[PDB]
């Protein structure tokens, strides 16, 4: 089974190329949608109130609408009004246009989730697709004609893993108080710190991924774990998604940046700016007690199979 | 007398 | 009894037409307010700095100042500076001009709720009405005399129901504990599910509305309820108002979309995409235990008079 | 063989406007002063070019200064990268020259603009680096689709152009010695002549009324109407820039005072009790601040260029 | 050795720029006034620091006022979280100080910088809370990575700085006492000196010509040419803003008058009949409105800073 | 049972 | 007499 969804997110040259590179998408195009007249072109665009839109035909079996949407919100400014990058105007307004009216429940779930996490309603408009005028030929697959053409978005983000927080809801407090080891609870829920070198993964360096012991949400890649002499597991960056981390200002006799997990809000440790400069210079110092290692082999059955393709960059 |  | 308020929100033609349709509005007129002198007309407007304003005389016992303001905020751009639609300039600035200082706390409380929701400060200005200068007759009731006249806003929104959440505050948790039946409480506050066909409204199809049993907030019209064999009452859409439902992803062995009420965040049930294709295709499968049915003939006495005549499609 | 390149927002309206100005021989639209040798309406948004209009004119028929005045009449001079509803660097304002001999004229108009506005303008002035003709579907766009996208009153190109430079206000002293005590007290002070005994209260003859102080045209006879309020009354001035408005709280009343542009002479007040079909405004002017010039003596004087406008 | 911190977009270009200004002893780049004292290029977006350039200078060679002027010369006074393509809070514009003793110099520049544009500037001014040195590959990024990204023209650091504040106009009383009768008539009353009998008509010695009424630099001896018109003639002023242009219709002619910037001294007129190779312009200036300062006496005269630009 |  | 160009 296959479906279609229309996404407006600024200049469509970068937006289409981005979606063409997504697993599950099988056909993309660009056009003008929801203007004030039934027809337009690139010249009358600024006069017809049409929004540059990218049509995305995908296979529900390979990629869900929800997923397409998550990929959409990671490439657009959700609060910007009539502007993305350096393009200003209504033709660059953000919009999610649906054909099938059964798409609403999923669209609304994603929209409200974005808002709940931003505290404020987003600027992205969601409405019925009134009409979609296919853009001229020079616009279609533009970047796939001009490999180095203009582009304000990093299309190589479409090839980055996307972890859906919904798949890892934070267990109940009580259930945690009972499922977590006294050590793991104190560190994760009270911001305690495990001993320096006696922790479980300080010297662990096997293929695989490190996960949030409190939720199961993926946090770091074994390939980003580097040898540190501080005694605690250390990584150069969160699992190919900086959205997995929440930073907070901490004043415990010093001034440091505390790091917690997205879903679950588990205290993980602290991040410093003294890591390998060849890797970004960051040093995410994490308590083994907040993590749960998952070996590459026991990964698929563990339910983290989708990450197998990223394990070794 | 003025304008009004 | 009578009351008035002066509103500036872009070209006054559209705005006047829009308010002439609001229930409770007795009379409207357009004019120029708060300029730098007490003299003007169309030709002098850009020189005097007045704002195109709409005078709204309403019966405060039928519609409230607060309600006129909510109506005003649904159709104007609250962030736009000196502009609404294509018309740009200071005569188009948004403003709320009052006369009785005792009306300020109600005005500003709407402004603050509006900002907390948008996440940013609104550009609408609120000050005392200094002077209001009736505009030339050809401008009065313009859109009535000249249909097909310039009109940015959709005067139609005037006829959509307005449900003010402030009327349906959520009681303390203990009051709900004491007020609901063990079942409504379990379902509503703990996300339980009532039995399949033994529930009160499954086969109910009488005229009227369905309200959130925890706050009294209107949720569904009888006209949107349909025949289903699933066991639980089913609707094709929330009470002609999308804002009334929160959508959350849910896993209980399966993958669903749960729905909750806006004001009380009560668990209502789930929404599926297998409803009648003619009504929109969705199925809001709702627990009876999370609702109170208010028959058409009991609505007035129950405090829901304003929802008549929205009962017919 | 004389030309100037102007950038003032979407070039469609700007070209239609200039093509309609007496003295312009030819026009064309293109992309100028970008960060790359070439571009097109496709890559425009990324090459940093500015939509520009090429104006070729007859130095003998219309001056570069006159062209710039018509230019500033139709653009928003303080706006940064935006004209009407079009936003972006390609809509930035600019005056692009080729010969340095044009600088004095340009700078003079630019500074006069900043003096009138009391602040620097956003219009940039720089040498033309390269002007790329636009795709044929743009050239003479409104000359093909008479009813197309256009956010400027293209007929302003036909309204009279009164240059304030031609009516420099005389020194305060040369004035006090050149005009009657009446004209001086009214014109240089907030004095107002007697209601019905002034010279132009009942006048209704073909011609124009000028600022007695500077000679700057103020009103057409066709816009004068019968009022019997006592002082000559007009429904409006020749051009809107010609009048400055001020809040007058004097004599226990609140009204709008009116003064002439060049010269800033007190003229009287404006009310909103004028003939509805004419705009509703009543410009109540003192005869003492005006000098009526009949149609006959118009050409002989220096107002012949206004003859074509006397007719309704 | 003094120090001030400037945030003006990508610090690569700003540092390269300041590294060229005379008087600057040391330069470095980092992140300032964020929400935590820990951060780096990767954590920047999270920590809210502003990209900042640390300027260590010899306040006796170049003053804080001067540094700030050079600063405003290269950034955008009104942009919000943006300089060039770079958008974001790390590119917000700002001036961070430590000694609130130099707050007065800072605000004077901002006030007058605001009088000029009219609108208030978006530049941020506040106490330097902390400054975190950026990674080493960011230090002197353009000196080691030429052809690297650079939105501004670092050559602007060479254009001479002519601070009008050093040349304000003296009261009318002192001008009467220090200007000859002719210099006063030409300068304050727009009079004109006789053709060939003036002081600098035939002068072609090395140096500069200054406004006689304020001392403000106006012309380089190298831009002077013989025209045989009778008055000193120059092809252009030291810099474009030193001249104000006015339409001049007096004496039955139509010309363009030119006046100095700071003092508003009538200097003469500019024409378009000069050496086509020099630009075509002829700034016909009255000798009586200028003060010639030779090369050898420029330094004591207080114009040592212009010696480097005398040469062609 | 549950809704599906 | 006065400054005049050509």
């Amino acid at each position: 089974h296959m479906a279609e969804i229309y996404l407006a997110g600024g200049c469509f040259w970068g937006l289409e190329e981005y979606f063409s590179r997504i697993s599950g998408v099988l056909e993309t195009s660009v056009g003008y949608a929801n203007g004030q007249v039934e027809t337009t072109n690139y010249q009358l665009l600024k006069e017809t109130d049409h929004a540059e839109t990218v049509q995305v035909i995908y296979d529900e079996k390979e990629v869900s609408l929800r997923e397409i949407l998550l990929y959409y919100f990671r490439v657009i400014d959700p609060l910007s009004i009539n502007q993305q990058g350096n393009d200003r105007g209504r033709q660059y307004r953000t919009g999610i246009y649906y054909q099938d009216e059964a798409d609403l429940p999923a669209i609304y779930t994603v929209v409200q989730e974005q808002e709940r996490m931003l505290g404020r309603k987003i600027a992205v408009e969601v409405e019925q697709l009134r009409h979609y005028i296919l853009a001229e030929d020079y616009h279609q697959d533009y970047l796939r004609k001009n490999p180095s053409g203009y582009c304000h978005i990093d299309v190589t983000d479409a090839d980055k893993p996307l972890i859906d927080a919904a798949n890892y809801e934070k267990p109940s407090q009580e259930v945690l108080k009972a499922s977590l080891s006294e050590e793991s609870y104190r560190v994760t829920q009270e911001a305690a710190t495990e001993a320096p070198f006696t922790n479980a993964y300080d010297q662990t360096f096997e293929e695989g991924i490190y996960v949030d012991i409190t939720t199961g949400e993926p946090l770091f890649f074994a390939k980003d774990k580097f040898a540190s002499g501080c005694g605690w597991p250390s990584f150069s960056r969160p699992l190919s998604k900086e959205l997995i981390h929440y930073y907070k200002d901490l004043s415990h006799g010093m001034e440091r940046i505390e790091v917690r997990s997205r879903s679950g809000s588990a205290h993980l440790g602290h991040v410093f700016t003294d890591g390998p400069r060849e890797l970004g210079g960051l040093r995410y110092c994490i308590n083994s007690a907040s993590l749960r290692f998952v070996a590459k082999d026991e990964m698929e059955k563990a339910g983290y199979g989708y990450l197998l393709p990223y394990l070794n960059k | 007398s003025h304008m009004a």
